[PDB]
RNA sequence: CGCGACCUCAGAUCAGACGUGGCGACCCGCUGAAUUUAAGCAUAUUAGUCAGCGGAGGAAAAGAAACUAACCAGGAUUCCCU
RNA sequence: AAAUACCGGCACGAGACCGAUAGUCAACAAGUACCGUAAGGGAAAGUUGAAAAGAACUUUGAAGAGAGAGUUCAAGAGGGCG
RNA sequence: GCCGCCGCAGGUGCAGAUCUUGGUGGUAGUAGCAAAUAUUCAAACGAGAACUUUGAAGGCCGAAGUGGAGAAGGGUUCCAUGUGAACAGCAGUUGAACAUGGGUCAGUCGGUCCUGAGAGAUGGGCGAGCGCCGUUCCGAAGGGACGGGCGAUGGCCUCCGUU
RNA sequence: CGACUCUUAGCGGUGGAUCACUCGGCUCGUGCGUCGAUGAAGAACGCAGCUAGCUGCGAGAAUUAAUGUGAAUUGCAGGUUGAUCAUCGACACUUCGAACGCACUUGCGGCCCCGGGUUCCUCCCGGGGCUACGCCUGUCUGAGCGUCGCU
C-alpha cells in the first residue's frame, strides 16, 4: 500500500494525522532494530518511511495555506505571507493608476495637440 | 578545562565527529580519486587555535 | 558549416558538454541502428537501445551472427550488457563484457505501449520533409 | 612550502615575464586606396597566361581555353549534382580531386585550437547575382563564390 | 528539558517515573538516564519496546 | 631570558571567536571584533588590501536567497500561478 | 475656583505606511599624500592622482541660456573628428 | 528620452595566444594542508589499459620480500603504474 | 602524430647573475646516541628476550618527595580487545602510534545572582562624514502601592486575586 | 695472478627532463542589467542504511509536490496505476548576523490566550501570540502666571 499523493488531498481533514501518526510509529521501531541488530529489509525500508511522513506534511499545508489565501481573495489588508511579492525594489515602485494619471492642461494638450501621420512627396 | 561554556564543547564535538579515516567502499566506486586522508588531526603535532 | 552562433565549433567545451552530461539525453548518444527490414517496416533507423532489446555485435572480437539479447544498460558507462558476450576471470567466474551502442544493432524491439510513440512520430517528419521537397 | 623564495623577476618561478605584452600594440595597418587597387589587376592578367596557373598547382591541362567563362544558366543552380555533372562537362574536376586528396591532419598546437583538418585551394568562381549559384557549390571543398 | 522529557516517557510506553537524569556526550548528544516506579518492571518493559 | 625561559609564562588568550565572522579575533578586553567590529553598525573592509576581500565576498558562502534570484529573474519574476495539470 | 477656543509642547506595545545593512566594475559630493622630475632643493612637478569618509542607478551626472560672437550672424545637453 | 561610460554580476560566441617550473594563487577535497596572539601570510600536487582481463592452483617463509603457473598485441604497461 | 620549398609573425639560441625551482655527490659508515650513583638470577607467554609480565636479591627518591590531589592551558591523550607496516634517533611482545569499541548522571559542589578598579547607552552637545565627547552634567527621566469612592468579572459576583 | 684506482661499452639501479595528449587559464566581443525588517551578504551547528572530505539540502534535512521526460540509480546488500532525469510556478527553511523584550554567561523578565496539576485557584510543568530604535499621516489621554473668552 504506497501512499500515492494524488489520492491525498480530497479525505478530511483530521483523518491524515492518524496516518501521520502511524508512519511516526512504522518508523520508531526501525531505529531500535538499526541499534539492536542487522535486518537489511528494516535498515533500508527507514529511507522510504521518512519520505512517507514528508508527503503527508505537505498535503496537510498546501490545502490549509490555500484555506486562508482564499479567505482573504478580495480583502485590502492581509497578512504577511499572502501579499504581492518579488522583490524588495519592485514592491516600493508606483502602482497601475499612479502611472496612468494625465492632468487637464494635458488631457487638453494631447487633445489639440497630438501627433499626425503624413508622407513628405519626393 | 574540566569546567567549559556549552559553545566551546560543542566546537570540540565536531571535530572528534571529523577526525576519523575513511570508509574504502569510497574507493571500490566508478571514476574515483581519493587514495587516502592527510586532514587528519593529532593532537601533540597541530593544535586547533580557540 | 554550422551557421547559428549559439553553437560552438569548439573542442574542449564540446566533450564537457558530453563528459559532464546527465542521466536523461544519455538515452540517445547510446542509441543504434535498426536492421535492414526494420528500415524497410516502420519508417525509423536509429533509435534509443533498452532492456530487452535483441542485437548483434558487428565489431570487435565478439562480432558475427548470434542473436544474443541485452541485460543491462550501464548508462555512467557509455555501454551495454550482452547475453552470451562475456569472459572468464582468473578465479574461474565470469564476468560481462560490454559494447557501446554504435557497434552493435538491434534485432527485436521491446514493443510497449510508450515505445510504439516514438516510432509513429519519426515516421511524420521523415515523410513531411521527404514529401515538402519532392 | 612557498617562503623565502623568489618572488617577481623575470628569472623566479611564478614572478612576471619580461616585459608583459598589452592589448594596445598595433594590430593593424593601412594601405593607399590605389594600392588595394593597383593589386587585382595583376592579379587578374596572371590568371590567364595560362603557364601562371599551373605554377599555382591548378589541375588545367585538359581545360577547354583560356580565361573561361559561361552562359548564364550557372548562376541559378541551387543543387550540387548539377554543379558537379557541371565541373566534369568543362574539365576541371581533376582540380577538385586533388583537393580530395588533398585533405590531412595538421601538425602543431594548432590542433589543440580547433583549426585541426586542413586542404588545398580550388577553382573559384566570379558572378554578378547570386540567384542560388552559392547553394549549389558552397558544399563542394575547394570553391569560393565571389561577386 | 527534564520535565518535557518526564512525559514522553509517560504518553508512548505507559508507565510512570521516579528521575530523569541527564549529561551531554564528547560526540555531542543528550542522554538521559530513567529511574523507572516499584510496581513497574524494566527488564518487563524492556522486552516491549525491543531492547534485549 | 628573553627568549625561551619568558614564553612559559603562557596560560591566557587575548582574543576568542566573533560571533558574525566567527573568526577567533574578538578582543576580549576591548570587545570589538579585529576582522569585523562587531559591535559596529555596518563592517569593516577596505581598498588597501584585495587579497582581503576576496577571500569574502558574495560568491564565497552558499548564497542561499541569492541563487535562485538569478534564477526566477529570467522569465518574468512569475507568483501566484500554476501549470496546466494532466 | 470653575467652563470653552486657540497657540506652543508631553506620552503610548494606540490605527496604518516608510528608513538602517550588503555588493561596488562604471556615476555623483567631500577630504587628500610622499616616493618620484628639476642631474642639489624650499616655489613648481607628481596631482586634485594613491589611501580615508559619504550617496545612488541600469547607466549616472548635464540640460532648453543673466549662451558664442563682432559675422551676410549662429541657437538645450552629451559624444567622436578637427 | 537619445546619442556616452561598464577589469563587479547573469548567460553566451571566438581566438596568427599559454600548454602542467607555462597559463589565474588555484587543470586535482584551494583561497584548501600549514604558520602568526591579531592585522594578515598562503603551497606542493594531471597521465595503467582497448577493456580490470588488477596476477585462481602450487611452493620457501612468522612477515614483508621471492620461485614457477596465468591475462594482455606488451607487465620490456603490476594500482603515485604513457 | 610529422616534414620540405615561397612568403608572414614573435614572450626565439646560455657556463656563469653569493641568479629561480627540482634532483644528486665527495666529506662519511665518519661527528656522534657521556648531566642528576646500579644492577643481577630464575620462570612463564613467542618464529625472535640486555630492555616487556610475574617472583627473589641489591639500590635511589627520603614528607621543601621521582608520594597524594587541583587551577590555567591541552581536547579524548582516560579504559579495556587487538595489530606489528610506519612513527616512539639501538630493539618492542611495549606505547600517550595505529584499528576497532565503551566511558563524564547533582535543589544541598560551581557558574548564574551583587558590586570592585574600571567598561558604556539615552538627554545634551561637537561633527563634511562613518562617528567622537561625556555619565549626573542645558532633561516633563517614578507605569507602582494601603486605603476613599464610581461601575464591571469569576465560585451559590456570598468573600477576594483580576482590571 | 688478486684488491684498489681511471676510461669506454653492455645490462640494472636511482631520478622525473623530453615528446605526445588537456572537462583548466589568459584576451576580445556581443547581449541582459536582478540584494535587503515579507529578515540580505556573511557565519555557526545539524541532515545519508553503509559516509570522513568537496557537493547539495534544513527537524518535510543528498530533499516534498507539480509540469515535462518516459525504465533507471549502482561501489555492494535491500527494495508502466510512472523508475530515473531536467523544469521550477504550489508547500517549507535550526542558531547567529542591519538583527529587534533585557543581556551574551546560551542567562533573567513582562503582557494576553489555550491544553494538562484544574474543576482559574493563585503559585506548577507544557504550546502558541505580542514586548528594538528613528520618522510621516491621522486618532486617544494631557501640561503650560503662552494668548484671549463668558459667568
Amino acid at each position: 500500500a504506497k501512499i500515492k499523493a494524488r489520492d491525498l488531498r480530497g479525505k478530511k481533514k483530521e483523518e491524515l494525522l492518524k496516518q501521520l501518526d502511524d508512519l511516526k510509529v512504522e518508523l520508531s521501531q526501525l531505529r531500535v532494530a538499526k541499534v539492536t541488530g542487522g535486518a537489511a529489509s528494516k535498515l533500508s525500508k527507514i529511507r522510504v518511511v521518512r519520505k512517507s511522513i514528508a508527503r503527508v506534511l505537505t498535503v496537510i499545508n498546501q490545502t490549509q495555506k490555500e484555506n486562508l489565501r482564499k479567505f482573504y481573495k478580495g480583502k485590502k489588508y492581509k497578512p504577511l505571507d499572502l501579499r504581492p511579492k518579488k522583490t524588495r525594489a519592485m514592491r516600493r515602485r508606483l502602482n497601475k493608476h499612479e502611472e496612468s494619471l494625465k492632468t487637464k492642461k494635458q488631457q487638453r494638450k494631447e487633445r489639440l495637440y497630438p501627433l499626425r501621420k503624413y508622407a513628405v512627396k519626393a | 578545562s574540566s569546567h567549559k561554556t556549552f559553545r566551546i564543547k560543542r566546537f570540540l564535538a565536531k571535530k572528534q565527529k571529523q577526525n576519523r579515516p575513511i570508509p574504502q567502499w569510497i574507493w571500490m566506486k566508478t571514476g574515483n580519486k581519493i587514495r587516502y586522508n592527510s586532514k587528519r588531526r593529532h593532537w601533540r603535532r597541530t593544535k586547533l587555535g580557540l | 558549416m554550422k551557421f547559428n552562433p549559439f553553437v560552438t565549433s569548439d573542442r574542449s567545451k564540446n566533450r564537457k558538454r558530453h563528459f559532464n552530461a546527465p542521466s536523461h539525453i544519455r538515452r540517445k548518444i547510446m542509441s543504434s541502428p535498426l536492421s535492414k527490414e526494420l528500415r524497410q517496416k516502420y519508417n525509423v533507423r536509429s533509435m534509443p537501445i533498452r532492456k530487452d532489446d535483441e542485437v548483434q555485435v558487428v565489431r570487435g572480437h565478439y562480432k558475427g551472427q548470434q542473436i544474443g539479447k541485452v541485460v543491462q544498460v550501464y548508462r555512467k558507462k557509455y555501454v551495454i550488457y550482452i547475453e552470451r558476450v562475456q569472459r572468464e576471470k582468473a578465479n574461474g567466474t565470469t564476468v560481462h563484457v560490454g559494447i557501446h551502442p554504435s557497434k552493435v544493432v538491434i534485432t527485436r524491439l521491446k514493443l510497449d505501449k510508450d515505445r510504439k510513440k516514438i516510432l509513429e512520430r519519426k515516421a511524420k517528419s521523415r515523410q513531411v520533409g521527404k514529401e515538402k521537397g519532392k | 612550502h612557498r617562503s623565502g623564495q623568489g618572488a617577481f623577476g623575470n628569472m623566479c618561478r611564478g614572478g612576471r615575464m619580461f616585459a608583459p605584452t598589452k592589448t594596445w600594440r598595433r594590430w593593424h595597418r593601412r594601405v593607399n586606396t590605389t594600392q588595394k587597387r593597383y593589386a587585382i589587376c595583376s592579379a587578374l592578367a596572371a590568371s590567364a597566361l595560362p603557364a601562371l596557373v599551373m605554377s599555382k598547382g591548378h589541375r588545367i591541362e585538359e581545360v577547354p581555353e583560356l580565361p573561361l567563362v559561361v552562359e548564364d544558366k550557372v548562376e541559378g543552380y541551387k543543387k550540387t549534382k548539377e554543379a558537379v555533372l557541371l565541373l566534369k562537362k568543362l574539365k576541371a574536376w581533376n582540380d577538385i580531386k586533388k583537393v580530395y586528396a588533398s585533405q590531412r591532419m595538421r601538425a602543431g598546437k594548432g590542433k589543440m585550437r580547433n583549426r585541426r583538418r586542413i586542404q588545398r585551394r580550388g577553382p573559384c568562381v566570379i558572378y554578378n547575382e547570386d540567384n542560388g549559384i552559392v547553394k549549389a557549390f558552397r558544399n563542394i571543398p575547394g570553391i569560393t563564390l565571389l561577386n | 528539558n527534564k520535565h518535557q522529557i518526564k512525559q514522553a516517557v509517560k504518553k508512548l510506553y505507559d508507565i510512570d517515573v521516579a528521575k530523569v537524569n541527564t549529561l551531554i556526550r564528547p560526540d555531542g548528544e543528550k542522554k538521559a538516564y530513567v529511574r523507572l516506579a516499584p510496581d513497574y518492571d524494566a527488564l518487563d518493559v524492556a522486552n516491549k519496546i525491543g531492547i534485549i | 631570558t628573553k627568549g625561551t625561559s619568558s614564553f612559559g609564562k603562557r596560560r591566557n588568550k587575548t582574543h576568542t571567536l566573533c560571533r558574525r565572522c566567527g573568526s577567533k579575533a574578538y578582543h576580549l578586553q576591548k570587545s570589538t571584533c579585529g576582522k569585523c567590529g562587531y559591535p559596529a553598525k555596518r563592517k569593516r573592509k577596505y581598498n588597501w588590501s584585495a587579497k582581503a576581500k576576496r577571500r569574502n565576498t558574495t560568491g564565497t558562502g552558499r548564497m542561499r536567497h541569492l541563487k535562485i534570484v538569478y534564477r526566477r529573474f529570467r522569465h518574468g519574476f512569475r507568483e501566484g500561478t500554476t501549470p496546466k495539470p494532466k
